[PDB]
């Protein structure tokens, strides 16, 4: 019976050809089901992602006469129909799975009608901004065309149940945390022809949870810490220098992790302005005190500059991080 | 020769595009899983590796046979034109099925026409984790598989034998550096999804991390050196170079600690649990150099001298009866 | 101390020649091989790297045969076919073949040397 | 339709061991690519890592039909029954062709018997760099391709619209490089034998100096600038002036050796390396020069005050003349 | 002559059936091994396995391939073996093993007159080998290599070590980096199920670490350290200032060790031997510090030579008999 | 046009590739020659090279010969796979590829007398045994062996097509080499016996020796000025007593810094390097100098600025001197 009608539907068929060939382009019904979204891999611009992709289109050269309206088949009959040649345009690299049989479906109507679903893995690429890292959002995509199809041939369209995401919590996402989701559809000019590109865009942000205890609280606290030499007596030499200078190895020290999980960008980005300038606001504590201590021994400006670095010092730094955290978290 | 002539017999007007049973009933597979080695779990991953003997029976009417023979062990290689349930891992990443120096499967037909196919594999899962109480943390990780293109109404999948002994791990099967595999849970369920309706066979293999390894390495050191920096609070006043260097320099051991503490744990945005302890340790270290500052500034053993004699130690000794009892229970 | 020793040898008209090593652990070193004519030159014979390779000497190519008891870190040298021309000092050396395995400078340690007398 | 029967009839007696044009004069391939994008340019393996859209084009008669007007466009299978160059990568450590969800492959017959064989390639090139002058530094990566089995006498290569060939490239955003510009040769590989044809693709990427400045020479130069405090202070107030001519020390080789933790590692001299050398020195000699003073003033009870004196001027000299020599010679 | 090979080996392969052991229906058909190792390395404690490459071989003797009237051991191409029945034999503790196939895959057959076959392998297996780092670096692992019939019970097939205790050669010239291959051992057993027994070999090391690296690395700068702090105690109690340094900066530079040692050590997140020793030696230049602290209070806040005296001969002699319950203990 | 075409069809027809040319008539001869497109960078911490090769190999058979108008063919790779060809392995190669893009780097080449020419393009990670004692001063000779792999000495073997030393060309751009200096290859064939039978093995040695100038700067010059810097502190007054201990206790500090970032370059052993001793002696000085101060100190019985102690004087000729031979020794031992 079943038997018959595969026999039935191989027997002249041509699978080098796509359906109406040289009638009208081949339209093509998508869908996706994000199961997880990985590790965004920052220092490579890269983010890995898993779906279920699925696809349909209609074939009457695969019609056939029964009361059976459906073939499940399996990862035995792909290759003998015609299949789409969809690839993901910003892929860095993708695998489908073969465990313990190539994830792949093939249902057939009597209609003409065909579903393909698969499952894959995919190590889309996608472009950082970092500059308010760490405050900042980025939308990665995830594009996919036919490869030599053009226009005139091959046409995507999203079904209305586009794209579909299980357990959000589920996902591998350590430090973003998922908001929103887009879905475009856009046709892209080549060498070859002009291609129809479907674009999926998952909007990440970063939680600054884990930097405001690593590097934000222990780059205040040392700030804070460098002005006690201050309120130290000035003829304290050995404990006023001594104070002053270990601070800046301690900063030194903390300085190491600010560029420690982002590559080696070329601009000042929001972290490293604010490492930067702890660095030079214990900096200028330790060159407060050697211009005090010269004209106090060496050689009314001394008085005063004892007396103004315990104002002055807190004032910069709290207007500082006035400007900081408002040029960044309210713009 | 006679066994030669059965094998091919078999073959013979058998189609390996359909199921058994065809349009007459719902095709039942028995599984059951022999844990070789429940291999490494990886926290920057969220994965486990897993080495199993997939064990698999179902029934095929189309494959009966008689004769001299009772078992049979095919080739591999005529196991491929034999219909196989299309079983996967729903959160598998990367598994291997081993190929030397043969493909690691085994097809066995009865004259009944119960089949036995088992092969072995090692798995790749995703194990989602929540580390906000690391290292005090426990976890579930799990294993889902059931068909893909098959619906619940064409192929069923049951534990071979109960469920509670369907799935064995082997005895020395623990490759676990950190962890400690308090005993495995095995339930099967229904998952609906936008092509249908699935049979899903669960495991859960629960986990503990041992905590052994943290306290001497960040939790001790710690400690130590808060006490440390509370020691200053005994020398007298007037020795104000011996009192300043005390307060910084612990302060710089305690942030240097706190840098190599993260290193080891995954980088993770939302703060764990160890994360809050070395603030508060850093809190301590802070707040006993803001307290000598005051003393000196206002220059027997001064008051605040005294008085931080007894609250520093006070508030740390509340401090550690706060975070251990809350986590612990 | 690493004393490279040579025992065996002697006077025959079939010769197996030994060369303990003491002192040093040659199991990823060439054990080789040299014979000294009197006054003439330094010659090579054979050679054993870790990879149980043997190199051999065109010279005498077929009638030397050399093998190691890795075991041991010993080389042992077999002398077959004997001729007058053979009666030379032999000399065990090793070493990790700088610039070459047949040259006698890429060997660092050297073996103190066994004379064998062949008369016909 | 009659689209099967002219695909039939042209694969028909078709022997994929002959070029096409067996006898006559040499079968012309002109080649174009299309870069996606590139990354993981690293320099402790010297090469990079590039994916593209590598597309080749040659005419062959035995293909030629008429009475379709349409450039079909066959099944990427359908390449494995035709000829096609064995054009390889000269200078490649590692290659594949993406094959999710089809192996990326494109043929597009034509009317004339225009053949248009497209790949889509992530290869690893292998580039040899010279980083004497790193961070300073302009590298020159290349890309070489070349017929693996045969002569001019068989084949030619030259690239498709000239300069125009290559796309993409200014589109690409690396994160510590510049692609300054590409050029573009078709030379011909000149042997005993004979004539092997040649392509080359090169880039001149120009490193950014940016990520360098904040991380590693600001924290030099203010390390070394702190370590001049020393001679400002009293020559009696020894306790301080060692701390601080010390911990300096200690901090320049907290910068120096963390450096070479994060830096990839390139066990040759390089222009970075002498700089934290340089700034090594001058807070070496910094303590050096009061274990001079004081001992001057003790152990032999010209004024200790003016060696104090000479070096607040030559110190800060010294370091900005090094600084000038410095960078004028790597730039 | 050479054409009448060629028919011999026709009427061999013609004929025999690949799903058949050697004596179908009879006896087992006894295989013989003789591993011969090439090389070890990526002894990993992290992963707790170890890769090494062979010559695996397997001899058995299949009387439907004996020839005669050739005195020669043919050797036919390897490409053969996928016309014969080989045993099924895997390694059952292999967590990533493959044939090389660099030029040819890597395999020999060679048939004798009398039936017997050859048929050996050049494969590099990645076995799992679990180990307990309790003592590390004191440590003495023993890895194995556990190899089974997959499909056959020992009514079909039986293993055995061909060449008794020479059967695995090659082993005493492996050299490892951090290891020293003690010794090695052949296992010949039945392992017995309820079914029947299923036919192992288990090759076996003892792998034994070598403490040269962690002498100079570890305990030596741990102990130099320690001894430092014990210098406060001939310090003046009333040398506040210098006591005081002295005492912290130890305490710091044990944090520096353990912390960067923990970096260069493997991540095995479990007490050993060496975390003993670092924290038995930070424990020792704590109380060092807080010996000071004791003493000052007594002269300064209850006003004592005696303390500083006493304490000049306990940390000596306890930290000695620390090392001698230490060493003892774990060698 | 179809002339060609037959030539080709005619050769498989009854050639049979599971039998070497010659096969119990004669030793198979097969002449070959490599040429090094690239010399791989070597890692340490693996121990093993990669290297680049146009591995060639022309050998002959009988069974081939063919007349007609052309002399030389090119056959498809397709073809190539027909024709028993030698199955050449390298016998330290860890993880070698064959490259196959844009199609297989393959070139079979038959002549009308049946010289067969075969070349290949292959990237081969051959294992290299290091001793690295002498660290950073070394020298090694990483070899390159190649030989058959099923067929023993009495059926196959391997010669050079040229003079050995000739045989082996590199291209000058050859040297991918970061820290090492390709000075020059050896060439050579041997026997080798193993458990099936003899063999021959066609070995070449790629000579190799280490950069140093890195280390000076990077390690040598630090630990070197770093001790000097300790042992600088012996002409402060020896009443400066929160001085020279906090002077004596931070250059330990900064040596412990030094010492262990020098190590984590090196790459994991268990031996002693050349440079851990140094570093060693460094240590000790450093620790040696700080103990020096403690004896000066249980002497001074007045606190406040007597006269210099005779320790003091001695130390100060004593303690730069020993550096100073201890750097003769060390230096002279391992750059001689
Ligand atoms: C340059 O060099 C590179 C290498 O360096 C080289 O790349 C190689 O390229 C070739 C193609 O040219 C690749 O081979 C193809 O792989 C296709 C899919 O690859 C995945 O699966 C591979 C194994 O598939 C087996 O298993 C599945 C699941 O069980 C099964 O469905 C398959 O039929 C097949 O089963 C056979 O093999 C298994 C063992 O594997 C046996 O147990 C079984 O009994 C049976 O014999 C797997 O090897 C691949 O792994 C590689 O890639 C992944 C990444 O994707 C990577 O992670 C891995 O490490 C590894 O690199 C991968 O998982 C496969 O579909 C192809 O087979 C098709 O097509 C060929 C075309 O010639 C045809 O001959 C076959 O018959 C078969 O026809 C299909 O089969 C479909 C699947 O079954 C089916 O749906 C279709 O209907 C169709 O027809 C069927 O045919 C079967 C069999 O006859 C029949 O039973 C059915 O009824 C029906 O008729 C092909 O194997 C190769 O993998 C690449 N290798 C590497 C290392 O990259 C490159 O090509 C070179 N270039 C040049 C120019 O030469
Ligand atoms: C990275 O580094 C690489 C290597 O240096 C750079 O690549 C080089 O780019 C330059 C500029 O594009 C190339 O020079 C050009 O070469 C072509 C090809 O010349 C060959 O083919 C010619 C075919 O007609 C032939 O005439 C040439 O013969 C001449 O040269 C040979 C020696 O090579 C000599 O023996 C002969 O007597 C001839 O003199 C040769 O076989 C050439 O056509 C170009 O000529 C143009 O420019 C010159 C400029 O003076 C002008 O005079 C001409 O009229 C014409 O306009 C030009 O010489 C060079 O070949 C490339 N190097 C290699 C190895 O290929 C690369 O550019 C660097 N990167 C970046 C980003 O720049
Ligand atoms: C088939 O392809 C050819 C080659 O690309 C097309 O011819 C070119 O088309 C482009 C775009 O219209 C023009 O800019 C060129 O001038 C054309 N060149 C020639 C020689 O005609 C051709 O138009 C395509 N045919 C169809 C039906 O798409
Ligand atoms: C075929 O192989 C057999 C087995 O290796 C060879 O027989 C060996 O011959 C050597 C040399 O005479 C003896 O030392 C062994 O004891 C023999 N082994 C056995 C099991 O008989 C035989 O010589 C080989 N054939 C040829 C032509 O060499
Ligand atoms: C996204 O997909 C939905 C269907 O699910 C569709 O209605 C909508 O128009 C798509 N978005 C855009 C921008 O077209
Ligand atoms: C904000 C820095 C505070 C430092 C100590 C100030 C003490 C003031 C006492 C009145």
């Amino acid at each position: 019976d079943v038997t018959v009608i595969l026999n039935n539907l191989l027997e002249g068929y041509d699978n080098k050809l796509r359906p109406d060939i040289g009638v009208k382009p081949t339209l093509i019904h998508t869908d996706m089901y994000v199961n997880s979204i990985g590790p965004v891999n920052a220092i490579n611009m890269e983010y890995t992602i898993d779906i279920f992709f699925a696809q349909t289109w209609y074939d009457r050269r695969l019609k056939f006469n029964s009361t059976i309206k459906v073939l499940r088949l399996n990862s035995n009959m792909v290759g003998k129909i015609w299949i789409p040649d969809t690839f993901f345009r910003n892929s860095k690299k993708a695998d489908a799975h073969w465990i313990t049989t190539p994830n792949r479906m093939l249902r057939i109507w009597n209609d003409g009608r065909v579903l393909y679903t698969l499952r894959l893995t995919i190590d889309a690429e996608c472009q950082l901004q970092l500059h308010n890292f760490p405050m900042d959002e980025h939308s990665c995509p995830l594009e996919f065309s036919s490869y030599g199809y053009p226009r005139e041939e091959i046409v995507y369209q999203w079904k209305r149940s586009s794209v579909e995401v299980g357990d959000t919590r589920s996902w591998r996402l350590y430090q973003f945390s998922f908001v929103g989701l887009r879905n475009t559809t856009e046709v892209v000019k080549t060498t070859s022809g002009d291609y129809v590109v479907m674009s999926v865009y998952f909007d990440l942000s970063r939680r600054m949870g884990y930097f405001t205890i690593q590097t934000y609280i222990p780059c205040t606290l040392i700030v804070v810490l460098s002005w006690v030499s201050f309120w130290i007596n000035k003829d304290a030499v050995p404990a006023r220098t001594s104070l002053g200078i270990t601070t800046v190895l301690t900063m030194t020290t903390l300085s190491t992790i600010a560029r420690k999980s982002l590559p080696k960008v070329s601009y000042v980005t929001a972290m490293d302005l604010f490492v930067s300038v702890c660095f030079i606001f214990v900096f200028s504590a330790l060159v407060e005190y050697g211009t005090l201590h010269y004209f106090v021994s060496n050689r009314i400006r001394i008085a005063k500059m004892d007396s103004y670095a315990r104002i002055f010092f807190p004032t910069a730094f709290c207007l500082f991080n006035l400007v900081y955290w408002v040029s960044y978290l309210y713009l | 020769t006679v066994f030669t002539r059965i094998l091919d017999r078999l073959l013979d007007g058998y189609d390996n595009r359909l199921r058994p049973g065809l349009g007459e009933r719902v095709t039942e597979v028995k599984t059951d899983i022999f844990v070789t080695s429940f291999g490494p779990v990886s926290d920057h991953d969220m994965e486990y590796t897993i080495d199993v003997f997939f064990r698999q029976s179902w029934k095929d009417e189309r494959l009966k046979f008689k004769g001299p023979m009772t078992v049979l062990r095919l080739n591999n290689l005529m196991a491929s034109k034999i219909w196989t349930p299309d079983t996967f891992f729903h959160n598998g990443k990367k598994s291997v099925a081993h190929n030397m120096t043969m493909p690691n499967k085994l097809l066995r037909i009865t004259e009944d026409g119960t089949l036995l196919y088992t092969m072995r594999l090692t798995v790749r899962a995703e194990c989602p984790m929540h580390l906000e109480d690391f290292p005090m943390d426990a976890h579930a990780c799990p294993l889902k598989f059931g068909s893909y293109a098959y619906t619940r109404a064409e192929v069923v999948y049951e534990w071979t034998r109960e469920p509670a002994r369907s799935v064995v791990v082997a005895e020395d099967g623990s490759r676990l550096n950190q962890y400690d595999l308090l005993g495995q849970t095995v339930d099967s369920g229904i998952v609906q999804s936008s092509t249908g309706e699935y049979v899903v066979m669960t495991t859960h293999f629960h986990l503990k991390r041992k905590i052994g390894y943290f306290v001497i390495q960040t939790y001790l050191p710690c400690i130590m050196t808060v006490i440390l920096s509370q020691v200053s609070f005994w020398l007298n006043r007037e020795s104000v170079p011996a009192r300043t260097v005390f307060g910084v320099t612990t302060v710089l051991t305690m942030t240097t600690l706190s840098i190599s503490a993260r290193n080891s744990l995954p980088k993770v945005a939302y703060a764990t649990a160890m994360d809050w302890f070395i603030a508060v340790c850093y809190a301590f270290v802070f707040s006993a150099l803001i307290e000598f500052a005051t003393v000196n500034y206002f220059t027997s053993v001064s008051k605040i001298d005294r008085l931080s004699r007894i609250a520093f130690p006070l508030l740390f000794g509340i401090f550690n009866l706060v975070y251990w009892a809350t986590y612990l229970n | 101390q690493v004393q490279l020793q040579e025992s065996g040898g002697g006077l025959v008209q079939s010769l197996r020649v030994s060369c303990a090593a003491s002192g040093r652990t040659f199991t990823t070193y060439i054990m080789a091989w040299f014979r000294q004519a009197p006054g003439k030159e330094r010659e090579f014979l054979a050679a054993m790297d870790q990879g149980r390779i043997q190199y051999y000497g065109d010279s005498v190519r077929g009638r030397f045969t050399i093998s190691r008891d890795y075991a041991k870190n010993s080389v042992d040298l077999q002398l077959d076919g004997l001729r007058p021309e053979d009666t030379a000092v032999y000399y065990c050396a090793a070493g990790a073949g700088f610039w070459g395995l047949r040259t006698a400078s890429s060997y660092h340690y050297w073996g103190q040397g066994t004379q064998v007398t062949v008369s016909s | 339709s009659f689209v099967k029967e002219t695909v039939d009839k042209l694969l028909k007696g078709y022997d994929i061991r002959l070029r096409p044009d067996f006898g006559g004069p040499p079968v012309c391939v002109g080649m174009n690519i299309d870069i996606a994008s590139i990354d993981m340019v690293s320099e402790v393996n010297m090469d990079y890592t590039l994916t593209m859209y590598f597309q080749q084009y040659w005419r062959d008669k035995r293909l030629a039909y008429s009475g379709i007007p349409l450039n079909l466009t066959l099944d990427n299978r359908v390449a494995d029954q035709l000829w096609v160059p064995d054009t390889y990568f000269l200078n490649d450590k590692k290659s594949f062709v993406h094959g999710v969800t089809v192996k990326n492959r494109m043929i597009r017959l034509h009317p004339d018997g225009t053949v248009l064989y497209g790949l889509r390639i992530t290869t690893t090139a292998a580039c040899m760099m010279d980083l004497r002058r790193y961070p300073l530094d302009e590298q020159n990566c290349t890309l070489e391709i070349e017929s693996y089995g045969y002569t001019t006498d068989d084949i030619e290569f030259y690239w498709r619209g000239g300069d125009k060939a290559v796309t993409g490239v200014e589109r690409i955003e690396l994160p510590q490089f510049s692609i300054v510009e590409h050029r573009l040769v078709s030379r011909n590989v000149v042997f005993a034998t004979g004539a092997y044809p040649r392509l080359s693709l090169s880039f001149r990427l120009k490193r950014n100096i940016g990520y360098f400045i904040l991380q590693t020479y600001m924290p030099s130069i203010l390390i070394t600038i702190l370590s001049w405090v020393s001679f400002w202070i009293n020559y009696d107030a020894s306790a301080a002036r060692v701390a601080l001519g010390i911990t300096t020390v200690l901090t320049m080789t907290t910068i120096n050796t963390h450096l070479r933790e994060t830096l990839p590692k390139i066990p040759y001299v390089k222009a970075i390396d002498m700089y934290l050398m340089g700034c090594f020195v001058f807070v070496f000699l910094a303590l050096l020069e009061y274990a001079f003073v004081n001992y001057i003033f003790f152990g032999r009870g010209t004024d200790v005050n003016a060696i104090d004196r000479w070096s607040r001027i030559v110190f800060p000299f010294t370091f900005s003349l090094f600084n000038l020599v410095y960078w004028l010679y790597y730039v």
